[PDB]
RNA sequence: GCCUGGCGGCCGUAGCGCGGUGGUCCCACCUGACCCCAUGCCGAACUCAGAAGUGAAACGCCGUAGCGCCGAUGGUAGUGUGGGGUCUCCCCAUGCGAGAGUAGGGAACUGCCAGGC
RNA sequence: UCCUCCUAAAGAGUAACGGAGGAGCACGAAGGUUGGCUAAUCCUGGUCGGACAUCAGGAGGUUAGUGCAAUGGCAUAAGCC
RNA sequence: CCGACUUACCAACCCGAUGCAAACUGCGAAUACCGGAGAAUGUUAUCACGGGAGACACACGGCGGGUGCUAACGUCCGUC
RNA sequence: GGGUGAUUAGCUCAGCUGGGAGAGCACCUCCCUACAAGGAGGGGGUCGGCGGUUCGAUCCCGUCAUCACCCACCA
């Protein structure tokens, strides 16, 4: 697959021809990306809610989900069996798809981008690379917006080590925060 | 109780009604589930629930 | 009160003790207001989700303990 | 703790327990250190007299077996609930 | 692992098949290999074992996991089966998914004599 | 004094005493009383001997109880005929049996552990006895 | 023999962690999907054509008292029977005889078959 | 009047105007069936969430769930989709 | 923006000393209770239908429990 | 002891369906004059305690704590 091809053997080296790595397979690789957006907040008007999944079409090229909720909780409003969200979350082929999206075209448009990810990393690809409202992506004939809109974006690994994990956002361009 | 017992008509005109007990006062629902036939005992569509 | 009113345990005791058996049927194994607790086993097919040992045999019952966390099965002896 | 002499049992439990116990005997055992448990019957005399001293727990004993000589330690002591009396012992092999 | 959750899928109805009894044709896959074992009730002894391993598969077929491989398997246990006299017994899938090259195995083997 | 602030049943079966139980070793201290016979003890038996031995030992040493009550009991609060249901509980009540060892001392010397335990056992229905740690 | 893999036997002492190791063969990532087929989302399952790369994740096999798991001997508790008494319970004779506690075990055994060496 | 969990001694039966909790209906669905799924709770981290939502990982474990009360059955789930 | 003193102050989780459960069970008996084949002794003792009942109000001694003050020539039950 | 009921703002209570706490008077403060009064704002509740049933417990259940009252009847 064309973003792998590169990451097997063109960078990282560190953890593959260098000290204590002789296994090119050890070190960790990108492949899914926790993009979730929910509906549940707004289950007393029940339609506010209703087709706001319908237009993720320029962050998720996936089909949505109708989803259930994990308890049910009152002063929330929710059954256990009523939905919850929309899913939308990419793995695999749609995500290093995305993956070539992000930080790579958009860069005339920010308004201050001073580093995304700076901690509360862990050992499972724990870089959280989150807008904090979007920035529009570029697209033919665009002239009515909201406020308010953005999404919440980790890398996540099925790794142990974010140690480690600094090679992999150190072998592809990254920012963080200094 | 108030839920109370109630009879469907069929689809094809039987004098035979089939028995349910389902509110219809208070939280009517309505019934269509089609059951077995005592004229031909081949089934038909009981329907509508009053 | 009131009452604690003590009720009843009613008869409908164990049938399924020892080596016995019928004549023309027996169910070896049925018992009342329990489920899940014993099982059926061997050529001859019991009942369904009760899983009672079910036979239309002269022949007595086996009680054996099979299989994954030593289950107590039941089925038709040999003789 | 200077050397102490034991016998071989073969009768036990209950009944003989009891007619051990008899105001002369007292049943105990010798097991561990990679060799098979050995039951045995030891005279009144000496031991009761020993384990009023801590040094008959904490440091090893010599007891006689067959007329050969091996060394132990003390490890359990099983007493009488409404006597002051001995009903069991425990040794370790060394 | 990836096989515990599919072998799931089989337990109950494995012991719906044993109120039939008789022997197991034991279907099992991998991506480069097809496989069929028949197995006594008791698991003691086999009656007759074929795979796309064999010389009369792996000379023929491009690659010994292909759908042609599966039929190829399927009208080799079907002539093993009506040698050692097998007659109608139930089918044995180990928790696959029948549509696909299991599938093509078994009508394969429908066709070389195998009761089913 | 001496009783749960919370309880799963109240109403128990009052029961009789093996001769047997826990106890014996001396296992808190060097020095303790058993009980060497069987009866009924009381919380306000316990709390009269905790403060006669606070009379002999006063601030030495520290003292130990293994000892509380084994059920709650129920009782009616006048003279009366039975009957209408069990009464209620205002103490609890244990049985005891000869190997019990009640109380154990240690920081003091055996000659006042044992003048402490007689001053204590005075305040017991039952004849008691001194009893050492048996260096095991 | 030793291994790779399959479905079982037995119903755990067999495990997990930590450590050792292989891909030659087997196997799992992995290659490609636009193709025959599909997902309450998906090349996850499933489908279909595989071998550019890998022994990492995973997987099989193995070693080891950190943890999960299992406990002898004797004495004791309990008990069946017959006899005695200083009898709100005990003794004597005798068949049966725990559990904790202690010493210790502990990382299986394996049946049938195809293939690799 | 009817259902049991204890009293009950691991045959049956069985004592307190004793101890604990219920039924006199509801469910066309929680029914038939094909295929698929694995809890609670507690810890940390994650956008517009501000003890608490959307969810990610761990620890945890016949502690969730099942119309309705106890016990019994439940992962091949009878629980949920 | 998180630090230091005190505290028979508390504690998930794990453990030792220690004393415990009928309405608790991650261990666990002895007898009793019943079926089938077979022998020995017997009062044919058996099981079943037909004719006739009478009776369904009882005490005590061990064994073991509940209940009472482990009181009563007390009380409620099991067992022989 | 035995029984029948109850506990919400300082005080007297509304609201006893399992759905997020309310009135009058007081308090404190302004307009009216020094003030009861007339008017207008501002402020505080484990809705008695502790477990349990549940999506959810002032509310339903059990049991205490406190409060009010009836009964010590048969000769």
């Amino acid at each position: 697959a064309k973003l792998h091809d590169y990451y097997k053997d063109e960078v990282v080296k560190k953890l593959m021809t260098e000290f204590n790595y002789n296994s090119v397979m050890q070190v960790p690789r990108v492949e899914k990306i926790t993009l979730n957006m929910g509906v549940g907040e707004a289950i007393a008007d029940k339609k506010l809610l209703d087709n706001a999944a319908a237009d993720l079409a320029a962050i998720s090229g996936q089909k949505p989900l109708i989803t259930k909720a994990r308890k049910s909780v009152a002063g929330f409003k929710i059954r256990q069996g009523y939905p919850i969200g929309c899913k939308v979350t990419l793995r695999g082929e749609r995500m290093w798809e995305f993956f070539e999206r992000l930080i790579t075209i958009a860069v005339p448009r920010i308004r201050d981008f001073r580093g995304l990810s700076a901690k509360s990393f862990d050992g499972r690809g724990n870089y959280s690379m989150g807008v904090r409202e979007q920035i529009i992506f570029p697209e033919i004939d665009y002239d009515k917006v909201d406020r308010v809109r953005g999404l919440d974006i980790t890398i996540t690994t099925t790794a142990k080590s974010d140690e480690e994990g600094r090679a992999l956002l150190a072998a592809f361009d990254f920012p963080f925060r200094k | 109780g108030i839920r109370e017992k109630i009879k469907l008509v069929s689809s094809a005109g039987t004098g035979h009604f089939y028995t349910t007990t389902k509110n219809k006062r208070t939280k009517p629902e309505k019934l269509e589930l089609k059951k077995f036939d005592p004229v031909v005992r081949q089934h038909v569509i009981y329907k509508e629930a009053k | 009160g009131g009452s604690t009113r003590n009720g009843r345990d009613s008869e409908a005791k164990r049938l399924g003790v020892k080596r016995f058996g019928g004549e023309s049927v027996l169910a070896g194994s049925i018992i009342v207001r329990q489920r899940g607790t014993k099982f059926h086993a061997g050529a001859n097919v019991g009942c369904g989700r009760d899983h009672t040992l079910f036979a239309k045999a002269d022949g007595k019952v086996k009680f054996e303990v099979k299989g994954p966390k030593n289950r107590k099965f039941i089925s038709i002896e040999a003789e | 703790m200077f050397t102490i002499n034991a016998e071989v049992r073969k009768e036990q439990g209950k009944g003989a327990s009891r007619r051990l116990r008899a105001a002369n005997k007292f049943p105990a055992i010798i097991y561990g250190g990679k060799e098979a448990p050995l039951a045995i019957e030891l005279d009144h005399d000496k031991v009761m007299n020993m384990q009023a001293k801590a040094e008959f727990y904490s440091e090893v004993l010599t007891i006689v077996v067959d007329g050969k000589e091996i060394k132990v330690k003390a490890q359990d002591v099983q007493r009488h609930p409404y006597k002051p009396k001995l009903q069991h012992i425990d040794f370790v092999r060394a | 692992d990836k096989k515990s959750a599919r072998i799931r899928r089989a337990t109950r109805a494995r012991r719906k098949l044993q109120e039939l009894g008789a022997t197991r044709l034991v279907v099992h896959r991998t991506p480069r290999h097809i496989y069929a074992q028949v197995i006594a009730p008791n698991g003691s002894e086999v009656l007759v074992a074929a795979s796309t391993v064999e010389k009369a598969i792996a000379e023929q077929l491009k690659y010994t996991g292909n759908k042609d491989a599966a039929a190829a398997v399927g009208k080799a246990v079907a002539e093993r089966a009506l040698e050692k006299g097998i007659k109608d017994v139930s089918f044995d899938r180990s928790g696959f998914q029948y549509h696909g090259r299991v599938q093509a195995l078994a009508d394969a083997a429908r066709e070389a004599g195998l009761q089913f | 004094m001496l009783q749960p602030k919370r309880t799963k049943f109240r109403k128990m079966h009052k029961g009789r005493n093996r001769g047997l139980a826990q106890g014996t070793d001396v296992s808190f201290g060097s020095f303790g009383l058993k009980a060497v016979g069987r009866g009924r003890l009381t919380a306000r038996q316990i709390e009269a001997a905790r403060r006669a031995m606070t009379r002999a030992v006063k601030r030495q040493g520290k003292i130990w109880i293994r000892v509380f009550p084994d059920k709650p009991i129920t009782e009616k609060p006048l003279a009366v005929r039975m009957g209408k249901g069990k009464g209620n509980v205002e103490y609890w009540v244990a049985l005891i049996q000869p190997g019990k060892v009640l109380y154990e001392m240690d920081g003091v010397p055996e000659e006042l552990a044992r003048e402490a335990f007689k001053l204590a056992a005075a305040k017991l229905p039952i004849k008691t006895t001194f009893v050492t740690k048996t260096v095991m």
